């Protein structure tokens, strides 16, 4: 805890480069979720599904 | 630039004979063509006053040269907007120009400039 | 307490327009404030009132400027008013620019009106370059095509840039209504940093011809300057006149009289005549990005005048050698505006490079070297 | 380069520490206890501040008249001082006259009469006190910053006590106290000035002699305190001056960083717009003050304990309404120490130290109560070239990973009085603990 | 005896000097890594961003390698 | 009532462990992962909207 304090929050420098490098993680990571779960809750529903007879 | 670099400047110039002897008719020339002394300026009513170092230099000046710099400016400043030039006693003879400012100046920028170098000293 | 000092909206007022402090002393050239905020009234007046009858779309925007000049109620007289106000603009922002530069005003303490005034005129010249494109004729179409390719210079993302300005592979119906909307705005942004850059020169007050502090004699702003302000207006409405009402077409290109066509091109694409020394500029550096690094650097090198004027006085009312420098810049960035619009022919493209050589070296050389020259004339010639 | 003290034990576990100087002639001899406020607990806190008032009311032989007479005879004076872990018991005398004061000492701390007639007189006399400590703002702005930062526990106590229990002390619980912590392996003699050691330890066997060892003999200046960061505002609008304390928790005696946090303490420094020199001082918050005209003065301060500290500054300003700026800039300050500090600070700081932790010491009191304080917080005089070593040893890397673990964002005891209007709250001040630009 | 205090004045230039502005180099350092993954992150979208940059980095490059099927596409 | 030093009652609220590096590292979690969140939703917002300005489908077609 000192340790990840230190390293990470200590200097806003860090702590920002942190928040950032983990929001492009989250948006890339939340997105492909996302999208995964929407394939499944809408599934033979979407053009995708169908597409394989055409 | 301070006021110290242009007076040391000068220094160098009025120590060497060529460089004076050369330099020194030049200047007076530009000061005749400036024409602030047909204004009823002197050369340091001219200086830039907006500065933390100039404003302790003026609040320095004894009163009765503060009085008079007063005066000058208003005067010139009402020969500034009625588009006049002074006349006989108003204008400003080569033996009248003082520097009756430098000294105080000098003495700001001496303190001012020995407080940097004092802020980083280093102990040996 | 009277209520125009004790009402908090009223006193803001009191204190820009009428009991503000001003210098005793200054002369016709402080007067150019006043001018530019007059065009910019008249810019929006005519502007909102020439949006109510303009069509943005491509098809029918070239149409909808000839529905204005033939159908509406005085639709000439309100395009021609925007029209050659525009170059008013130009006039009145280059004069009251002359005036800082020979007087001194970006020195201390007013670096940050100065700064925020080279913004000023930045988003002038975006204004009226997208305004030029509404009509979309000839050099409306041509100019717009031309001053946006620089942006492909950008290394690696300078295509991408230009597609998205345009909104498509070429200057089309896309780009035509983001400029409409984008030169609808931009005139409020430029009255907001208007606003701004006089707000920073409150602190200081206005300088004033000599290059000394007015503290010691100060009048009011009104009546003194809001009559002698109504002399200049009246001035400037007679050369307004004499353009709009009796040549009205004088500072324009016919070319913009031909409908837009991406098929023929116009034998000469100039920019307007405002912006022609900065188009010298760039024609001199051979290079794409160069000249457009140059040709942007010759408007914000302005904001290194607060560091290489080392003088120690303000302004150049007295300096004789400064005032014969500024004498050859100005006539070198007059020089650079003729050359801006001559063809890439022998011998002016040497010329361009040698004045824009000049151009810079003010800024780098000379205004430094005579400004530390004359500190030493005045101490040595007033010993 | 000054004499060496000498430092000898009784059986009882008393402690004999002198230092001789032959160009005096005048001696501080006195008893340093390692024992104060911190000892009591709630009901009887007080008691060692009573006990100090009682000490010179009569003893089993002299009675109050004739302990007056006896140390008006004596030539010179006695005083005393209770903290809250240490009390003081002392009497500058003549040369010659070190043996009667060493048993008038022995007299008042041994065989006191604490005589209820006299608990009853004097808790009224204290009473008194509690509403005129109240002009001493000094004092109440770090007796409130005591109370705050160390929040119910017994550093945060008074020395004075509660209303409540001045008027419930009794003869018993005073003896109770005295019994229970003046003992004597928690007590120190020392002599300081025109003394001999030998002497001294004579005078020592005869008159302490019989004081009572405890029963654990723990090492002199051995103790858990748990900080609070909160804020104490006593908001006076009629005062013409604010006072304000910051601090944080500091570092013990014997802290591995009692240096370290000792040279950061000299780079922010002391000023006051009495002194001529203050004008002209190295420290940048001096300059910043001094410009600014943003106070009156101002004081670090790094104050130990045997298990924890308070480190901080103490301000006072007329300029109502820049006190946002003095607070502000004093924190820009301590940033600086985490974020900025170089070799340069630090060997400026360095210099000044090693010659301020010597001119301290300038008379036979000031001797005795370094001896003292030395010996009943360290267990021994520390020799002034082991703390030439150790301040020689603080490097500009201490100081900076110091102040990133002590400083750098971290909660702070405030403590404000007088016209504080202008003091923003706790957030905004907590809030320049740290700089977003790092 | 000492006569005469021992220090020096080290270089300075607009109240900098080089002891203190190398202990703020890795803190530039940190920030230019901040504005760096910023400045990528906004512009992640842009498909140059994603030829050039992003589909090199190996093994989460394949993240954004993603074709449209030609039957789905009518341009 | 009437002595300022006693401090007024704050056990309902302070935590025992205030002064640990685990205390405040949990709140600059709180402060991080909403300083987070709100990259990736400005990131997302911007993206989003100015691709308004990109060449529309009727253009590309
Ligand atoms: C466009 C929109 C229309 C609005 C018009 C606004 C223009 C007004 C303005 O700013 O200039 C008038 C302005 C008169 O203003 P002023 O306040 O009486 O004096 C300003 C000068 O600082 C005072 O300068 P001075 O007192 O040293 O007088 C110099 C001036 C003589 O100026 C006189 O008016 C006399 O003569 C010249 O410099 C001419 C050069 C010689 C050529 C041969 O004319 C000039 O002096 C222009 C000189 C520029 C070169
Ligand atoms: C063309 C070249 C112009 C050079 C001017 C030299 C000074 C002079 O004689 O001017 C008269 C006057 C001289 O006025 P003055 O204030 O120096 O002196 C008044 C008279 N005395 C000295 C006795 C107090 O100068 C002006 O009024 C100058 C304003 C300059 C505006 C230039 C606009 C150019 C736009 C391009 C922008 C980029
Ligand atoms: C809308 C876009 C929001 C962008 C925020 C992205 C990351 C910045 C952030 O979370 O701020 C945390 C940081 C720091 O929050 P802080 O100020 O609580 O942290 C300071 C204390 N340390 C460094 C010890 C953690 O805030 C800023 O730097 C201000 C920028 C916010 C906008
Ligand atoms: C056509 C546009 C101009 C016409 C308006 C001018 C006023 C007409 C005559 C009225 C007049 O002279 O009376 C004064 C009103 O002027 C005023 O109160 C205003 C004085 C000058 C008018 C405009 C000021 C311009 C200054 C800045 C120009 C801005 C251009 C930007 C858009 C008051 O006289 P008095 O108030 O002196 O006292 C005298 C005692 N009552
Ligand atoms: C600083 C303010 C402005 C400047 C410098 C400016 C400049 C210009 C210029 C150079 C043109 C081309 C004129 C032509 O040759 O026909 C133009 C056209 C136009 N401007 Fe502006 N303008 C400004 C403010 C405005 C504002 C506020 C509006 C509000 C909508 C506006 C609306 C228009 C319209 C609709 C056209 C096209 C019709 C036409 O060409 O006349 N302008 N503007
Ligand atoms: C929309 C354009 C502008 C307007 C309406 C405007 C208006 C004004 C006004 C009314 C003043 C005070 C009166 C005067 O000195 O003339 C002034 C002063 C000033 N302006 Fe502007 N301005 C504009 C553009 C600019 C630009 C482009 C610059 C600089 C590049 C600039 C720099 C300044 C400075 C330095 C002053 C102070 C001059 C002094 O009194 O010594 N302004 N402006
Ligand atoms: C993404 C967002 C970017 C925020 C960037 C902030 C960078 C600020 C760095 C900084 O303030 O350096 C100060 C340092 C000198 O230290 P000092 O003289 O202020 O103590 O200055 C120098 O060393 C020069
Ligand atoms: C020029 C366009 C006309 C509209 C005026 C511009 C509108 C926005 C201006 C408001 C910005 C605030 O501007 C600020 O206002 C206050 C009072 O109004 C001024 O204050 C000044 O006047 C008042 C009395 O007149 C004094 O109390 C004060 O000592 C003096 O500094 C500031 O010098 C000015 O910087
Ligand atoms: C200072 C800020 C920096 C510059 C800002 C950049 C401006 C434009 C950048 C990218 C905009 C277009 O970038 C593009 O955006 C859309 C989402 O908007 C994404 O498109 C993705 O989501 C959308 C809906 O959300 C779907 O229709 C699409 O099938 C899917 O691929 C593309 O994957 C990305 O390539």
């Amino acid at each position: 805890a000192t340790t990840f304090y230190n390293v990470f929050v200590k200097r806003n420098s860090a702590f920002v480069a942190t928040i950032l490098a983990s929001a492009f993680v989250f948006d890339m990571t939340f997105e492909t979720a996302i999208d995964n779960f929407w394939d499944r809750i809408n599934a033979g529903k979407q053009w995708k599904d169908i597409r394989h007879k055409y | 630039a301070s006021i110290t670099s242009v007076v040391k400047t000068s220094e160098l110039i009025l120590k060497s004979p060529l460089l004076s002897k050369i330099v020194v008719p030049l200047a007076k020339t530009y000061v005749k063509f400036s024409g602030y002394r047909q204004l009823g300026f002197k050369m340091n009513d001219l200086i830039i006053e907006e500065t933390p170092n100039m404003q302790l230099a003026l609040r320095r000046l004894p009163p009765t040269e503060s009085y008079d710099r007063v005066y000058r400016l208003i005067r010139a400043t009402q020969f500034s907007l009625s588009h006049k030039l002074a006349t006989g006693n108003d204008i400003t003879k080569p033996e009248e120009d003082d520097h009756y400012l430098i000294p105080y100046i000098l003495d700001v920028e001496a303190e001012a400039f020995e407080k940097d170098a004092l802020d980083n000293l280093e102990v040996v | 307490m009277a209520l125009r000092k004790k009402n908090s909206l009223l006193n803001m007022a009191n204190s820009y327009v009428l009991d503000s402090p001003q210098p005793s002393n200054l002369n016709y050239f402080w007067n150019f404030g006043s001018l530019l905020a007059l065009c910019l009234v008249i810019q929006l007046a005519t502007g909102i009132t020439l949006a109510m009858h303009y069509t943005s779309h491509a098809s029918l925007a070239f149409d909808s400027v000839e529905h204005i000049m033939r159908d509406v109620n005085f639709g000439w007289f309100i395009r021609y008013a925007h029209a050659n106000t525009a170059s008013f603009f130009f006039i009145c922002i280059y004069a009251h620019m002359g005036r800082n530069i020979y007087y001194g005003s970006y020195k201390t303490p007013r670096v940050l009106p100065w700064s925020i005034g080279v913004i000023i005129f930045l988003l002038l010249i975006i204004t009226a370059f997208m305004g030029y494109v509404l009509v979309f004729g000839q050099m409306s179409l041509w100019g717009a095509t031309v001053i946006c390719n620089l942006v492909s210079a950008i290394p690696w993302l300078g295509e991408d840039i230009v597609h998205f300005l345009w909104g498509g592979f070429s200057v089309g119906n896309p780009t035509l209504q983001r400029f409409f909307a984008l030169h609808y705005l931009m005139p409020f942004v430029l009255a907001v940093f208007a606003l701004l850059h006089l707000i920073a020169l409150h602190t200081a007050g206005s300088s004033n011809p000599l290059g000394i502090t007015s503290n010691v004699d100060k009048l009011s702003m009104h009546p003194y300057y809001s009559f002698k302000d109504l002399i200049t207006v009246f001035a400037f409405l007679l050369m307004f006149t004499l353009f709009v009402f009796f040549s009205p077409d004088k500072l324009g290109h016919p070319d913009n009289y031909i409908p837009a066509n991406p098929m023929v091109t116009p034998a000469s694409i100039v920019p307007e005549w405002y912006l022609l020394p900065f188009y010298a500029i760039l024609r001199a550096i051979p290079d794409k990005l160069g000249g457009v690094i140059a040709m942007v650097a010759a408007i914000l090198i302005l904001l290194i005048l607060p560091i290489v004027d080392r003088s120690i006085i303000r302004g150049n009312a007295f300096k004789p050698i400064s005032k014969l420098l500024f004498g050859f810049f100005i006539c070198n960035f007059l020089l650079l505006g003729v050359l801006g619009q001559v063809h890439i022919e022998p011998p002016f493209i040497v010329l361009g490079q040698i004045c824009t050589i000049f151009y810079f070296s003010y800024f780098l050389i000379l205004l430094p070297m005579v400004s530390t020259i004359e500190n030493i004339f005045f101490y040595i010639g007033s010993l | 380069v000054s004499p060496k003290t000498r430092t000898s034990n009784l059986k009882n576990g008393l402690t004999i520490a002198s230092e001789s100087n032959p160009l005096v002639q005048t001696a501080t001899v006195g008893v340093w206890i390692d024992a104060g406020s911190r000892n009591e607990n709630a009901y009887n806190n007080g008691t060692a501040h009573f006990f100090e008032h009682l000490a010179f009311k009569g003893t089993d032989k002299r009675s109050q008249h004739q302990l007056e007479l006896d140390i008006e005879n004596m030539g010179g004076h006695l005083n005393a001082y209770t903290s809250r872990e240490s009390t003081v018991y002392y009497a500058k005398s003549f040369k010659d006259d070190v043996p009667k004061s060493v048993e008038i000492l022995a007299d008042i701390l041994q065989h006191s009469k604490l005589a209820e007639s006299a608990i009853d007189r004097e808790r009224e006399v204290i009473t008194r006190e509690l509403e005129e400590v109240n002009k001493q703002y000094e004092e109440v702005v770090f007796d409130h910053l005591h109370a705050t930062a160390f929040m119910n526990q017994p550093l945060g106590r008074t020395i004075l006590g509660p209303r409540e229990n001045i008027q419930t002390i009794t003869n018993t619980e005073l003896r109770k106290f005295i019994t229970e912590n003046y003992t004597a392996d928690r007590m120190v003699l020392v002599g300081a000035g025109a003394v001999d050691h030998d002497a001294l330890v004579e005078l020592a066997e005869k008159y302490f002699s019989h004081l009572p060892s405890s029963q654990s003999p723990v090492p002199l200046g051995t103790p858990i305190p748990n900080f609070v960061g909160s804020e104490v505002r006593l908001r006076d609008d009629t005062m013409p001056v604010a006072h304000i304390a910051i601090a944080v928790e500091g570092v013990s005696w014997t802290s591995e960083d009692y240096y370290t946090a000792l040279v950061a303490q000299a780079i922010i420094g002391n000023y006051d717009r009495a002194v001529g020199t203050s004008r002209h001082q190295g420290s940048r918050l001096s300059n910043i003050v001094s410009e600014n005209n943003l106070a009156n003065s101002f004081q670090s301060f790094s104050t130990s304990y045997s298990d924890t500290g308070l480190w901080g500054i103490y301000l006072t300003s007329e300029n109502t309404t820049q006190i946002d700026d003095l607070v502000h800039f004093t924190l820009k300050e301590w940033n600086r120490l985490s974020t900025s500090v170089s070799n340069l600070q630090v060997e400026r700081a360095k210099s000044q130290l090693k010659a301020g932790l010597l001119l301290s010491l300038d008379g036979t009191t000031y001797v005795a109560e370094d001896i003292g304080r030395q010996l009943t917080t360290l267990g021994r005089r520390v020799t002034p070239a082991e703390v030439e070593a150790k301040l020689e040893a603080v490097t500009e890397h201490d100081v900076r990973a110091w102040a990133q673990k002590t400083l750098y964002d971290k909660d702070i005891a405030l403590v404000g009085l007088g016209p504080i209007e202008g003091l923003y709250d706790y957030n905004r001040i907590r809030n320049d603990m740290s700089m977003m630009r790092w | 005896y000492v006569k005469k205090p021992s220090y020096k004045i080290v270089p300075h230039f607009l109240g900098f000097n080089i002891p203190t502005v190398s202990k703020w180099i890795p803190i530039f350092g940190i920030w230019g890594a901040a504005a760096g993954i910023g400045a990528l992150f906004l512009i992640e979208g842009v498909p140059r961003t994603r030829q050039d940059i992003l589909s090199k980095i190996p093994i989460i490059g394949e993240h954004w390698i993603r074709e449209i099927p030609a039957s789905d596409n009518p341009f | 009532g009437k002595s300022t030093y006693k401090i007024p009652d704050f056990t309902p609220y302070l935590k025992k462990d205030r002064n640990t590096d685990a205390n405040r590292l949990f709140s600059y979690f709180m402060i991080g992962s909403f300083g987070m969140l709100s990259a990736a939703g400005a990131k997302a917002t911007v993206q989003d909207f100015l691709s308004n300005m990109s060449a529309s489908a009727d253009v590309l077609a």
